[PDB]
């Protein structure tokens, strides 16, 4: 008899794809798209 | 293992349940009950003697 | 003032260097390759090149 | 490792961690916290020098005080018992704050070049003059707790407010000083109310209501726990005793362990219980006799009064007062 | 109004409890097998996939490399079917002067070659079969997986003094014995050889006081006690009220104790049940430490280590305190201090003071008497 | 009779452990919401002064202009 608002196993399973994010999943997937289309490669040249 | 070989074979299925693996749990709780209980018995048994002194 | 503090194995320095060559190991380990479809050019002497064989 | 000490662990355990076993605690355990502290020392001062207060010159004193003879009379024995202890500390070696790291006691001042006399490089006071015979105590006191660790000032800005709320005074907006000052007046309250109920005859004078609220003020109980009147008595009791030892530090480590209580995630757990609710006497407090400190990693089990020699001698004052 | 024999009734309670709770406790979840939680484990070797349903696999001498063979070197995966079971072989620690390598069926395999293992020839199969390794083509090794002994916890001891005491009271309490004393003091003549006793006798004083001695022996004998000491009653009921408290106080903090293990039992239960538990929501479920640590987490100190090395100095030094259990190795003493305490009332009293309380104990006696 | 040191949950005992989840885990979702918004931030700018400009962007934050 759980007193507490529990939380569906699917909720749960869609937020573990959240949480178990790792830096290097964050940095490099982020900063390809950033490096190419940014300051240094291609926005700076164009912009510059 | 093979003749100028070795390899580490996996398994490749889908497992729909966890396996169980019975890991003992120690704990105290148990010999402290059957401590009480022999305390217990003793107490009576004592009690049980000195009423049969006492009246007999 | 005298404190007589006991030697802290946790403050040696003895497991950096070990674990930085078993990271350059782990790299060096996926430079491994067969002899099939192998071909590098070497230099004129005939001695490898740096960047080449990496 | 670099600031608790090894012999007050089991204690310590035993005093924070109950809330874990569900067995009661002893109040000599939490007494035992002192040991982080240095001896707290009395110096009484005198027309010479000024001495260490003992149990023995204590005693002496309070025979005196209690023959009841003429001032004469009194001032010379309390001189002679001055004079005695006074050797006794010369023989020990001083008194015990020579020897403390923050206190101390000058030698005689030096004398500065020209005004060097030879091998005399010493000043002595002028006291030194008068003769030893006439010792007398100037009427003067100096209480030196010696709390290393336990001292109030070190507490902190949190420690304090967190003490004032859990006693349920004025905290906001205010120096540890004015904190401390109110903390201090709250337990002269509880001193004072401990001996007015002493004159008036004890706990077991009171009514139910009465204790109840008395041991809301002392803070050893919440209104969720529906004690018995032994239960209460013997709380009494225990916090008695230890606000005479005159330490907030472990009144507040006694305190705080009586409101540690959870919260179930289920409804069915916990069970109805099958035994009845704890009940005790003011005879299972044990506070007529010393309790070393258990060795860490060894602790040992409790005893109970009654089994100690003499018990029904030294419990008569406790037996008589309830049976009565 | 709770006498001492109902406390076994609780203590058989309370063991149905803690039975109930550890049979669940003693079960653990296993290393995971599925596939799809370690295909990445396979995706990043340091050669790709050989998805390999077709020719042979062959091991020869070191050399040059037949053209069309593809080399299995170590670090190797290969997807494969091996009896029907779809399986991932990772190649390790090939022999040396030794190589093996896929030959498909149109690359010719060289001299000295050993086909360790070899596919069918299935073109219109759609779902291969693989392979089929017989006893002796292939060594498979399962783990051993020796389970160690159970974690038992020592039974203390407890010395039973009154049982061998219940056991005479059993053989006295007896009708017969009473009936043989009331017909052997009133006649003892039958039992003794007295007609033997007289004849072989030259002095009647001799079978006289032999005949005065077995009758003070009988009355001695119906007379006597079943202890063979005069118990202080007050003193024993006094241990009784005590020990019933302590035991009354155990029980208590036993249950309470017993609420957290079948707390954590009830959670174990989810888990078994394949059920993912959050972290906090299983900390909700051991009250007792999440209420710590939240403090821990108020107060913002979140290092941890030499707190367990000065709680348990038997850990110092121990970087991996945590993943052992050493409460076996650490156990605590059952010296009564009790004894060191009559030991130094002994040592401070005199001993005609000792004398004095055996005379004190005698004069209660003969008070309890009269 | 219940057992000791135990009682129902009031409101100061806070938030259930799997609502601190819940609020734990809320930043790792917005940053699945953001870093596309700073990317497209980046990309999606243009300079605000060139050579040729005869003016400048002005953004009057009270509005006293
Ligand atoms: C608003 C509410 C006002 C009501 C009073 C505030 C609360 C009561 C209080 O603060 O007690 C007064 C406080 C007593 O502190 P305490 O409770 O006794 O704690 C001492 C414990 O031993 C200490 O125990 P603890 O260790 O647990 O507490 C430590 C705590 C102790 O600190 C505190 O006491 C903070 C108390 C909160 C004060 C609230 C300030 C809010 C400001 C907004 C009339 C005033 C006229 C003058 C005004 C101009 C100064 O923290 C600190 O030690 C750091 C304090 C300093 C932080 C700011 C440092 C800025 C550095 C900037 C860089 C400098 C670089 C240059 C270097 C040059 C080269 C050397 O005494 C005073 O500060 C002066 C009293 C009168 C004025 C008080 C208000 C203004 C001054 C503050
Ligand atoms: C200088 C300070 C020297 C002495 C410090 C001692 C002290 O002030 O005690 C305050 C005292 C704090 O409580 P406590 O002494 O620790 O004892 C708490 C009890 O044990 C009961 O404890 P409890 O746990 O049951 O809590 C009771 C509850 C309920 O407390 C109540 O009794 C009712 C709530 C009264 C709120 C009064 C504050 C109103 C603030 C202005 C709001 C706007 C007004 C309208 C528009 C203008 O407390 C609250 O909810 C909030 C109380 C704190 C409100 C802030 C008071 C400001 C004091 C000024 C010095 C600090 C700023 C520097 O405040 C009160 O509880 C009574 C009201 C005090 C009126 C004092 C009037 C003089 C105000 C001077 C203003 C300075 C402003 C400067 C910055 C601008
Ligand atoms: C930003 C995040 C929020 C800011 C909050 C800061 C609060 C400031 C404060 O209260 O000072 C008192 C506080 C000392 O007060 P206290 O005597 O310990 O008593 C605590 C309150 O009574 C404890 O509060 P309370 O339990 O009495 O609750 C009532 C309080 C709480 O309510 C509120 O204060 C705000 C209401 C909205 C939030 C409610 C959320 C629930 O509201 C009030 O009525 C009094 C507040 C005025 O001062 C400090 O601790 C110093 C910290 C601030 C200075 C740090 C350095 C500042 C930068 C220096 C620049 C120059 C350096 C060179
Ligand atoms: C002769 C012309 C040049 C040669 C031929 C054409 C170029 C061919 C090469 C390939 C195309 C290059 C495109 C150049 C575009 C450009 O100029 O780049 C710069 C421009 C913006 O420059 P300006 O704003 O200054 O004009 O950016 C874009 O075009 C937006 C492209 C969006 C790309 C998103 C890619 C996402 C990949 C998935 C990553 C997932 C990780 C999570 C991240 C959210
Ligand atoms: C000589 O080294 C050059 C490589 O430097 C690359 C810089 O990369 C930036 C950070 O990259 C990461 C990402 C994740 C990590 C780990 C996996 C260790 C993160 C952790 C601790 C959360 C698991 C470490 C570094
Ligand atoms: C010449 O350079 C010497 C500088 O030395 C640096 C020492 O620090 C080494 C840190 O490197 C790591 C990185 C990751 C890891 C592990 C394997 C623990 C990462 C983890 C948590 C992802 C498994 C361990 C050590
Ligand atoms: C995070 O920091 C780890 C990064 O380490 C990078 C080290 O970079 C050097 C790797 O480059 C090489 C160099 C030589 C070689 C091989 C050519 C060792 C020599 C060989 C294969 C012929 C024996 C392979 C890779």
């Amino acid at each position: 008899a759980p007193l507490y608002p529990v939380l569906s196993q699917a909720s749960l399973y869609k937020r573990h794809f959240f949480k178990n994010i790792k830096l290097f999943h964050v940095v490099f997937y982020v900063g390809a798209p950033c490096v190419t289309f940014g300051t240094a490669a291609w926005s700076g040249s164009n912009r510059n | 293992l093979m003749n100028g070989l070795k390899m580490r074979m996996f398994s490749l299925a889908r497992q729909q349940a966890p396996k169980i693996v019975h890991k003992p749990v120690l704990s105290p709780i148990p010999e402290h009950l059957r401590l009480v209980k022999n305390v217990a018995q003793v107490q009576i048994d004592m009690l049980k003697l000195l009423n049969a002194q006492a009246a007999k | 003032a005298a404190p007589a503090e006991k030697p802290d194995p946790a403050l040696d320095a003895t497991k950096a260097l070990p674990k930085a060559l078993e990271e350059v190991e782990f790299f060096q380990s996926y430079a491994v390759r067969r002899k099939t479809g192998f071909h590098l050019f070497n230099r004129a002497t005939g001695s490898p090149t740096i960047v080449g064989p990496m | 490792h670099r600031l608790m000490l090894d012999e007050v662990t089991e204690s310590y355990k035993e005093i924070f961690y109950s809330h874990y076993t569900g067995q009661l605690r002893d109040v000599r355990k939490c007494a035992h916290l002192r040991l982080y502290d240095g001896t707290s020392t009395v110096l009484l001062l005198t027309n010479k020098e000024p001495v260490e207060l003992t149990s023995e010159l204590l005693q002496k004193w309070n025979a005196i005080k209690a023959a009841k003879l003429s001032p004469e009379e009194e001032k010379k024995a309390r001189n002679e018992a001055l004079i005695e202890a006074y050797k006794e500390q010369e023989l020990h070696g001083g008194p015990h704050v020579k020897h403390m790291q923050g206190y101390g006691i000058p030698a005689d001042t030096p004398l500065l070049g020209e005004n060097a006399k030879g091998d005399q490089y010493t000043q002595p006071p002028e006291s030194a003059s008068i003769p030893l015979e006439q010792l007398e105590w100037t009427g003067d006191t100096v209480f030196i707790p010696a709390e290393y660790r336990t001292e109030m000032e070190d507490w902190g800005r949190e420690l304090t407010k967190l003490a004032n709320q859990f006693l349920l005074l004025p905290w906001r907006f205010v120096s540890n000083a004015w904190n401390q000052r109110r903390l201090v007046s709250w337990f002269e309250e509880i001193l004072q109310e401990d001996a007015l109920i002493a004159k008036e005859g004890g706990v077991q004078a009171l009514s139910d209501d009465e204790l109840k609220v008395a041991l809301l003020d002392r803070a050893v109980i919440r209104c969720d726990e529906e004690l018995t009147r032994g239960d209460m008595e013997a709380r009494y009791k225990e916090i008695s005793w230890l606000m005479s030892l005159r330490n907030p530090f472990i009144v507040l480590a006694w305190q705080t362990g009586y409101y540690r209580s959870t919260y179930s995630p289920e409804d069915d757990l916990p069970e109805a219980s099958i035994l009845p609710k704890l009940n005790r006497t003011v005879l299972d407090v044990d506070v007529h006799n010393e309790l070393a400190p258990d060795h860490p990693e060894k602790p040992l089990p409790r005893v109970h009064p009654a089994l100690y020699p003499n018990s029904h001698l030294a419990l008569a004052k406790e037996v008589a007062v309830l049976a009565k | 109004d709770v006498p001492i024999e109902k406390i076994p009734e609780h203590a058989n309670v309370l063991l149905k409890k803690i039975d109930a709770c550890l049979e669940i406790l003693s079960k653990d979840i296993g290393e995971v097998t599925d596939a799809e939680a370690h295909e990445m484990y396979f995706e990043t070797s340091k050669f790709q996939i050989l998805h390999i349903y077709t020719g042979c696999v062959a091991s020869f001498p070191e050399g040059d490399v037949p053209p069309g063979a593809v080399e299995c070197l170590p670090g190797q995966v290969i997807r494969t079917k091996v009896n029907g079971e779809d399986v991932m072989l990772e190649i390790d620690e090939v022999d040396p002067g030794y190589q093996v390598c896929w030959f498909k069926p149109d690359v010719p395999l060289p001299e000295n070659a050993e086909i360790l293992w070899s596919y069918p020839y299935e073109p219109t199969a759609a779902l291969p079969t693989g392979t089929t390794w017989e006893e002796g083509q292939a060594n498979v090794l399962i783990p051993a997986e020796p389970t160690p002994e159970a974690a038992v916890w020592p039974p203390t001891p407890v010395t039973n003094v009154y049982a061998p005491m219940a056991e005479k009271l059993a053989l006295k309490s007896n009708p017969e014995l009473k009936v043989l004393f009331k017909e052997a003091l009133l006649q003892p003549a039958k039992l003794l050889p007295l007609d033997v006793d007289y004849q072989c006798s030259h002095d009647r004083e001799v079978v006289e006081a032999k005949r005065d001695r077995y009758l003070t022996a009988l009355v001695e004998a119906e007379q006597a006690p079943p202890l063979p000491f005069t118990p202080d009653v007050l003193q024993l009921q006094l241990e009784h009220n005590v020990l019933k408290g302590e035991l009354i106080d155990r029980l208590r903090a036993l249950e309470y104790t017993i609420v957290t293990e079948q707390l954590q039992a009830r959670l174990h239960e989810r888990r078994l049940r394949g059920d993912v538990i959050d972290e906090w929501e299983e900390l909700d479920y051991h009250p007792l430490v999440r209420d710590d640590t939240y403090l821990a987490i108020d107060f913002g100190d979140p290092t941890f280590g030499r707190y367990i090395w000065k709680l348990f100095p038997h850990t110092d030094g121990d970087e991996e305190c945590m993943f052992k259990d050493t409460r076996l190795d650490v156990l605590p003493p059952q010296v009564n201090p009790l004894n060191a305490i009559l030991a130094q009332h002994t040592a401070q009293t005199p001993v005609h003071r000792s004398l004095e309380k055996r005379l004190w104990t005698e004069v209660r006696a003969t008070a309890v008497s009269e | 009779v219940p057992v000791a040191n135990f009682r129902p949950k009031k409101p100061w005992d806070g938030p259930w452990g799997i609502q601190i989840s819940q609020k734990k885990d809320r930043p790792f979702i917005a940053m699945w919401i953001l870093f596309p918004l700073l990317l497209v931030d980046h990309l999606t700018r243009e300079y605000y002064a060139y050579w040729h400009s005869s003016k400048v962007p002005v953004t009057d934050v009270f509005g006293d202009f």
